[PDB]
RNA sequence: CUUGAGUCUCGUAGAGGGGGGUAGAAUUCCAGGUGUAGCGGUGAAAUGCGUAGAGAUCUGGAGGAAUACCGGUGGCGAAGGCGGCCCCCUGGACGAAGACUGACGCUCAGGUGCGAAAGCGUGGGGAGCAAACAGGAUUAGAUACCCUGGUAGUCCACGCCGUAAACGAUGUCGACUUGGAGGUUGUGCCCUUGAGGCGUGGCUUCCGGAGCUAACGCGUUAAGUCGACCGCCUGGGGAGUAC
């Protein structure tokens, strides 16, 4: 369907499987995530995660990190979940929310 | 009107809105304001700004009820906690504690079906 | 004649009708040919979360060996009187005649 | 890690409130043996008798309450 | 299945020693008292279909061990199945 | 005769099955406290909900269905399948050391039973979910996708149905043939003993050798080397259709 359609959906289902479905102790900081961009073919998509602590590189450094480590266990676990033809491949990015 | 000085924040933050209310610590109500009320609508009525908006909408109406300390309970992972949270903190609160409080089931009930996008 | 531990919980306003309740669960499992192993009275305890709006229950536990007959009338005694809150009845495959963590802290 | 193993526990009781305590969070859920180091036949024995403690309410369900 | 009580006086009775837990007297008898215990079972717990696959075997081979005990020496066939009131 | 196949003894692990209880979250609803104009929903919107006071929030109650965490590149079962906890009835598997029976074995047309989900008959139940349907939208078009509702059904009892990409797309049984890394469950012996070391079984996952294969790949759980029996195939369509 239509890109930003999908981000959408595939905005709600990471949130949710980023609240619950997660071990790592580097992750923490109710991590929310802003919104994600994905191209018009839905093989590649891009979240924009917004840490809470502090915002110092050192944790939220850690944390992307973490997300970009573990990008193959939400990948799976969003295939499973929201039922479309692909399963993107994620790319995390610090939303800089302060300006 | 009166003087309770030690209140709690419920921060209803759905995907579609985010509802802001602070109540007296055993759960009467005290004021409220949401992300729509706060002359938001369609995409913006979800926006962490509108969620920070509607916070501070909400402290301006319990401000005469005399509070600075306050526990919040966060429920649904909505965009718009994070904002709310760094909102009512500038808002001079002292927010000793915040909680994860979204209702998780033990396989209860059946969820409705995905959707087809 | 298997082995049993019957751990209950008693109202706490009913918590010196408790020998009495005790004894006469003994009488009657002893009387059906079923010894008696261990009988620890906890006492009054703190509860983990309110069960009827309430807290501070008596707990006190058994260890039995006796036919399932009894086993079974005794748990419907548990049903049937109002001043338990919370039975539990479970299996042994041995004796067990020790100390229970809750009467070691004493 | 192993911890039952080294104890030689046959069994582990539900009664034992400041073990079980160790293997519980915060929240009142169960840890897994990936980060406790236990042995599978003890998590499972773990995992029943917390079941067990929190229905005599000597354990919470979660920290809700 | 069995306490040990039933299978120790069983073994003892169709036996020819204490034990003697192999012959076909005893298997067969064996057999026989646990099907009869779990025709009790069986009429009230009727879609249980595990352990009725469980009671069918062993149906099954006692037949077949009936089979092989007739066409050994009919005699002792016949005299244990009057003792145990089968094949009829 | 005892090596195959069984029986006994002592133990071990298991969401194996049937029945009955019970617990704690959550959804919904009903009644109150607090508290006021929005809530809900979408890529945007409206249908919908609320000034009779919703939504949000706390307390209490009713009811139904399913059992977070544990949870596993786990376990059990002939397969289908099986997930809170407790009791009762019950099936199978495995191990150690013996004792016993003495080929009692393997396979199996016809036959018998079991057999997801949907569906059918009778009665009950009905929270959530949701074919059909009713709207709201979108669109050239929407009888779809999206949204708000929503009946059968999903649940239980007793019968019927007997089909699935019912799959490992790999019939059952037995023997034999280089390795390596794991999981899981027994067990023997030894060390100062927990810890640790050296063994030895069952099940299971993943690499890979010879060999095999059209190739992909399989590879001691074979698709390798052999034996026993059974099922099945013979160009595509017509057609798993007609009679
Ligand atoms: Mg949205
Ligand atoms: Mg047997
Ligand atoms: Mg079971
Ligand atoms: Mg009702
Ligand atoms: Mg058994
Ligand atoms: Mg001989
Ligand atoms: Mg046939
Ligand atoms: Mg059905
Ligand atoms: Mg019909
Ligand atoms: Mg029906
Ligand atoms: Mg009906
Ligand atoms: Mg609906
Ligand atoms: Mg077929
Ligand atoms: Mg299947
Ligand atoms: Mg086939
Ligand atoms: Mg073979
Ligand atoms: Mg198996
Ligand atoms: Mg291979
Ligand atoms: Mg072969
Ligand atoms: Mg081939
Ligand atoms: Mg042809
Ligand atoms: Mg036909």
């Amino acid at each position: 369907g239509r890109p930003q359609r999908v981000a959408q959906e595939m905005q709600k289902e990471i949130a949710l499987i980023l609240q619950r479905e997660i071990k790592d102790p580097r992750l923490g900081m109710m991590t929310t995530v802003s919104g994600v961009e994905m191209s018009r073919d839905l093989a590649y998509a891009k979240v924009y995660v917004t840490f809470l602590n502090d915002k110092d590189e050192d944790a939220v450094k850690a944390g992307i990190k973490a997300l970009q480590e573990a990008s193959g266990f939400i990948r799976s676990l969003l295939g499973k979940a929201m039922r479309l033809r692909i399963v993107p491949e994620l790319t995390f990015f610090y939303d800089n929310s302060l300006v | 009107r009166k003087q309770v000085s030690d209140g709690v924040a419920h921060i209803h933050a759905s995907f579609n809105n985010t509802i802001v209310t602070i109540t007296d610590r055993q759960g009467n109500a005290l004021g409220w304001a949401t992300a729509g009320g706060s002359g938001f609508r369609g995409s913006r009525k979800s926006t962490p700004f509108a969620a920070q908006v509607a916070a501070e909408r909400c402290a301006d109406a319990v401000k005469e009820y005399g509070i600075k300390n306050l526990e919040v309970m966060v429920k649904g992972p909505g965009p718009g906690r994070e904002s709310t949270i760094r909102a009512l903190n500038a808002a001079g609160f002292r927010i000793t504690n915040i909680t994860d409080v979204t209702p998780i089931p033990h396989n209860g009930c059946r969820p409705p079906k995905k959707r087809r996008v | 004649m298997r082995h049993y531990e019957i751990v209950f919980m008693v109202h706490p306003d009913q918590s010196e009708q408790v020998p009495g309740m005790i004894e006469r669960y003994t009488a009657a499992i002893t009387g059906a040919e079923g010894k008696i192993h261990r009988l620890e009275d906890w006492g009054r305890r703190q509860l983990a979360y309110p069960i009827n709006k309430l807290h501070k229950a008596h707990y006190v536990l058994m260890n039995v060996e006796a036919p399932q007959e009894v086993i079974d009338e005794l748990e419907t005694t548990f049903r049937f009187n109002d001043a338990v809150i919370r039975s539990m009845v479970m299996r042994t495959k041995h004796a067990v005649t020790e100390a229970s963590p809750m009467v070691k802290a004493k | 890690f192993c911890r039952f193993t080294a104890e030689g526990v046959q069994e582990i009781d539900y009664k034992d409130i400041a073990t079980l305590k160790n293997y519980i969070t915060e929240s009142g859920k169960i840890v897994p043996s990936r980060i406790t180091g236990t042995r599978a036949k003890y998590q499972r024995q773990l995992a029943r008798a917390i079941k067990r403690a929190r229905y005599l309410s000597l354990l919470p369900y979660t920290d809700r309450h | 299945s069995l306490s040990t009580e039933a299978t120790a006086k069983i073994v003892s009775e169709f036996g020819r020693d204490a034990n003697d837990t192999g012959s076909t007297e005893v298997q067969v008898a064996l057999l026989t008292a646990q099907i009869n215990h779990l025709q009790g079972h069986f009429a009230e717990h009727k879609k249980d279909h595990h352990s009725r696959r469980g009671l069918l075997r062993m149906v099954s081979q006692r037949r077949k061990l009936l089979d092989y005990l007739k066409r050994k020496d009919v005699a002792r066939y016949t005299q244990l199945i009057e003792r145990l009131g089968l094949r009829r």
